[PDB]
């Protein structure tokens, strides 16, 4: 759960922008990239 | 998975029924109706009077028949 | 021998960045001018 | 009241032409999982902060009398049931109480209030714990109090404290409260799978009961179920501690498995019932009950929430009352039971057909019905009902008694993510995790009328 | 459990008596002290990091000492007598409806304004008699009131058989109703239950009913099916929580008062009140007058507690030690 | 396994085993040298045993 | 058995042909190992023809 963003401009607090940051830590989803593993291989 | 048996029963002070299990045996046929039919969590209401197999054969012919009556009610 | 993003690896610091896009609140005003009927 | 097989689910284990269509069919002969999520999605979520353990005042109530331990006469022996009357002519006797709550000079009524009221003459002797009281009658009473108003449970309020016009002395005191607290747990999830879009071991094929008797998506079956996870440790949760605080059920790693209620654990704690049939002689007087003493007359909406089969259960009842009804004749001009339709058969033609829904008892208590479908589940729900359906459909339950201005049931979840995953390569499994709870703040705002066919 | 006070409450656990000051070796034995004039009287006792003393009571100055028994504090459970009407109807008439509404009025409150209701559910049949009803509802109101996934237990059901009359049999929600056999009911027994407790925090109280009824119609009248009488007691609750609670309270006159609030730094006293033993209460309450115009008493008290079994004997051990060293005329229990 | 508390991640592709666990590990290989002993004088007390 | 049950579980709850279905798999808090598992369905086909 990535949190809501259906907000007002107040309740986008400093702590609804840490929990966001908090998100990315825990980790890409994409379908026309490949993977990671197949491009250092060919690198 | 052998054999196709109807069975006459009585559920006690409700009424009368009919059914019919595919069961190895009687005692398996008995094991079905008390543990899928409608009375499941009443199952000691079934009291099972005449099972019997269906045989083929004759290929037209009764097998189960129970009237309720308006004075037995 | 041997026989995962750690905060620091040979001095350097991890700087993750993050980038989204968020839906914000607007909202859209019909005003007539005063000059003409516009 | 008679079934007929139409399916068969069996696993995998006991057993190009061209197609018409390509995308798969779904028999109405099949039945269908029943997600518990707009159950769930129904109710609010309270996030916190982490996995701690979390506590919440509750503030009571304060407005006491207190019962009668015994009654003694003035030479020290203790009143009987048969005994005579006591305190004849104004004479003194002494009052047990288990606490000192009244003070001197002040009027204590019994269970006849203002018939029989009592002056404390002095402070309590002390008793081990309990309160010994002289009192004498406050009511020109010359026959005394009966023996029978004078036993063990008889409930004692304070009226007042009179005193003389002409160099009155000191009498009475005040009394102080206190609040309490309640607290709940955590629970925690986890599901594994060894696989990538291909099938895998536990397989159940689906044969139709008919006259002549692709490639499987991975990470769309293994996020899907461990949602059913989620939904079930939500809904169908159990506490496994003592009264003292220990658990009972240890893990493979030695750490005892810390596992919290359910929602259907916890609102079932008061306000259940378990009923042999169903009546509205029944539910008109347990929904009026609670309504006596917790609701005003205007808040007494009542949103039964239940399943398909007890809708028509809910209506065969009402009939049945509203056919106990021989003043009001009803007729097709008010209820419109029989209505016109405009046909192509006929000039006037008619439709029929009905079916009650509300009922409105005495004193303003109203009963609405809507019909949860996930109560009808062929999966969870395996005990039958005679009258057709999976017996859970004929569970009653009323969620949110009254206006509380905060919802009192939530799911919990921590800031931040409580989700987790991941991939183990060699031997391919996957792997999930998830923390959760549910916290009911007040238990006795819920009413459940389930059956006694499913209890014990 | 907090209580209120006169003026200060003073409890000394006296687990054993001894004759002289330096005998006092182990934890929680008294010597009751006195003058050979008869004119001061108080008590060291052994507190588990050594001798205290009480306070010193001028035995002019004391307005009564009185003991009280086990059985004089033990709290006597209520239970109610549910019968079938006998002017109604002797027998269960066909076809009804038979709900019995139990009405708690403490219910997780102080107050009566906060009210529970339990019911049970009967409908009966063409041949049940009496007998028989009385064993259905007892099935359906235990499924109700003793389920296991309960908040507390509340009251317990028991039946009668007329062929015992004196012995109770228990039904609970596991009890099926083959295992009750007996032909011959005829009351049902509901006894209210003994709450949770612990020291300090919840204090010991109980949760009284009155059971209900609702009205059948045996001959079309609406009559109430039943009666309930409240019959003599038989299971009393013992004294042993009321004291660790009162030890609990009248430990911070002497000790401390932040009975372990900021947590690790705390002060932590040694209670020697176990709440598995019943006790006997002895108070001695008293005053303290000044010099000359401070004649305002001051009516202080000292509790004294002792463990008795069957006979008391500890505690007419204490009250003789005492009328022998004060000079006082306290009562032998 | 499914978390590193060190690294603060939540989220592994490449797992390590299936235990809710992190260890960390630490190596290094070190030494010293005197090249002359004859430019360093000791005196040591005998108690010591050497 | 899991949910504070202390009396055990009833004879009659155990009998033959009583219907089992999944709830949840729960763990600890602390170094939780692997439970659960994932279950699946494969279609059959009708039949026609000209
Ligand atoms: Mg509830």
């Amino acid at each position: 759960n990535f949190p809501r963003q259906m907000l007002p401009f107040s309740k986008k607090t400093k702590q609804w922008r840490k929990d966001c940051l908090l998100w990315a830590n825990q980790k890409n989803y994409s379908l026309v990239r490949k993977s990671v593993i197949h491009k250092k291989i060919n690198y | 998975a052998m054999q196709l048996w109807v069975m006459e029963y009585e559920v006690t002070g409700i009424g009368k029924g009919c059914a019919m299990c595919k069961a190895i045996n009687p005692q398996q046929a008995e094991m079905l109706l008390k543990s899928n039919g409608i009375y499941n969590g009443s199952s000691y209401l079934y009291k099972v009077t005449r099972i019997e197999q269906v045989i083929v054969p004759p290929c037209n012919g009764l097998m189960a028949e129970q009237v309720v009556t308006y004075k037995d009610v | 021998f041997f026989d995962l993003l750690p905060y620091d690896l040979a001095g350097n610091l991890r700087v993750l960045r993050l980038y989204w896009k968020s839906k914000r609140k607007i909202l859209k005003v019909k005003s007539y001018d005063p000059e003409t009927g516009e | 009241a008679g079934k007929l097989g139409k399916f068969q689910m069996l696993g995998f284990q006991h057993w190009a032409p061209q197609k018409a269509t390509n995308l798969m069919v779904q028999l109405l002969a099949f039945y269908r999982g029943k997600s518990l999520d707009t159950f769930l999605n129904s109710f609010p979520t309270r996030e916190f902060e982490d996995d701690n353990e979390y506590y919440w005042d509750v503030i009571g109530s304060s407005r006491r009398n207190i019962p009668l331990v015994e009654a003694r006469d003035e030479n020290g022996v203790v009143v009987a049931a048969n005994a005579a009357n006591v305190g004849v002519g104004t004479s003194p006797f002494y009052l047990v109480f288990p606490e000192d709550w009244f003070a001197d000079g002040e009027v204590i009524v019994g269970n006849l209030n203002q018939v029989y009221p009592f002056r404390i003459l002095g402070d309590a002797r002390m008793e081990g714990t309990n309160a010994v009281y002289k009192v004498e009658l406050m009511g020109g009473n010359t026959q005394g109090v009966p023996a029978e108003r004078l036993q063990q449970g008889e409930r004692f309020s304070i009226e007042f404290a009179p005193v003389e016009k002409e160099l009155s002395r000191k009498v009475g005191d005040v009394r102080f409260t206190s609040p309490v607290s309640m607290r709940n747990e955590w629970t925690t999830i986890r599901i594994q799978h060894k696989v990538g879009n291909k099938l895998n071991k536990k397989l159940a094929m689906g044969i139709p009961m008919v006259r002549n008797l692709w490639m499987h998506y991975v990470d769309w079956e293994v996020e899907l179920q461990f949602d059913e996870y989620k939904n079930n440790a939500m809904a169908w949760g159990t506490s496994n501690r003592n009264l003292n605080g220990e658990y009972m059920n240890f893990g493979k790693s030695g750490n005892a498995i810390k596992t919290g209620a359910g929602i259907f654990e916890q609102t079932e704690v008061a306000n259940t019932m378990y009923y042999n049939t169903f009546s509205l002689k029944l539910l008109e007087d347990a929904l009026y009950e609670l309504s006596a003493s917790k609701l005003a007359m205007d808040d007494r909406l009542f949103v039964i929430k239940t399943g398909e089969r007890g809708a028509i259960q809910f209506h065969k009842e009402v009939l049945k009352t509203v056919s106990g009804w021989t003043t009001f004749v009803l007729d097709n001009n008010s209820t419109r039971v029989v209505e016109k339709v405009q046909s192509r058969l006929h000039s006037n033609a008619l439709s029929a057909g009905f079916q009650f829904v509300e009922y409105k008892a005495p004193n303003g208590v109203r009963v609405r019905l809507d019909v949860d479908p996930f109560y009808d589940d062929p999966v969870r729900n395996k005990i039958l009902h005679p009258m057709g359906g999976v017996a859970f459909s004929y569970r009653y339950d009323i969620w949110y008694i009254g206006t509380m201005d905060q919802p009192n049931i939530f799911k919990c979840k921590i800031k931040g993510d409580n989700e987790y995953r991941g991939y183990q390569w060699g031997s391919a499994v996957i792997h999930r995790m998830a923390t959760l709870g549910v916290c009911v703040l007040d238990p006795t705002r819920t009413m459940s009328l389930i059956p006694a066919i499913l209890q014990g | 459990m907090v209580i209120s006070i006169n003026q200060v409450r003073q409890l000394y656990v006296a687990k054993a008596l001894k004759a002289n000051t330096a005998a006092l070796t182990t934890a929680g034995d008294i010597v009751p002290k006195a003058d050979t004039a008869k004119t001061t009287l108080y008590f060291q006792s052994m507190s588990p990091a050594g001798i205290v003393a009480s306070d010193k009571i001028n035995l002019k100055h004391v307005l009564y000492a009185k003991a009280t028994p086990s059985e004089a504090l033990a709290h006597k459970l209520v239970r109610y007598s549910v019968t079938l009407d006998a002017d109604v109807s002797a027998t269960p008439v066909a076809g009804q409806n038979y709900i019995l509404r139990l009405a708690f009025r403490q219910y997780i409150g102080l107050s009566e304004e906060d009210q529970y209701f339990k019911y049970g559910e009967v409908i009966a049949r063409s041949g049940m008699t009496a007998s028989d009803f009385y064993k259905k509802m007892a099935i359906s109101l235990a499924k109700n009131l003793e389920n296991k996934t309960e908040s507390t237990p509340l009251v317990n059901i028991y039946l009668i058989s007329a062929a015992a009359a004196s012995t109770d049999v228990p039904v609970t929600s596991a009890t099926k109703e083959s295992d009750l056999t007996a032909t011959d009911y005829n009351q049902i027994i509901i006894e209210e239950t003994e709450q949770p407790w612990v020291l300090g925090m919840m204090p010991q109280a109980f949760i009284p009913f009155t059971p209900q009824f609702l009205t059948i119609t045996v001959d079309g009248e609406d009559r109430l099916w039943g009666v309930a009488t409240v019959v003599t007691p038989t299971k009393t609750v013992p004294d042993g929580h009321l004291i660790a609670d009162l030890e609990y309270f009248c430990m911070g006159a002497r000790g401390d008062i932040y009975r372990g609030m900021g947590y690790p730094n705390i002060i932590k006293t040694t209670y020697l009140v176990d709440p598995g033993a019943v006790y006997d209460v002895l108070d001695i309450h008293y005053f303290y007058t000044g010099s000359n115009e401070s004649v305002q008493k001051s009516e202080k008290t000292i509790t004294l507690v002792a463990v008795d079994d069957g006979s008391h004997t500890a505690m007419n051990a204490l009250i003789g030690a005492i009328n022998t060293a004060s000079g006082l005329t306290i009562a032998t229990l | 396994g499914i978390r590193n508390p060190f690294t603060g991640q939540k989220g592994n592709p490449y797992m390590s085993f299936d235990e809710d666990s992190a260890v960390i590990h630490r190596m290094a290989t070190l030494g010293v040298c005197v090249l002359d002993p004859t430019r360093t004088m000791s005196l040591i007390p005998a108690i010591l045993q050497g």
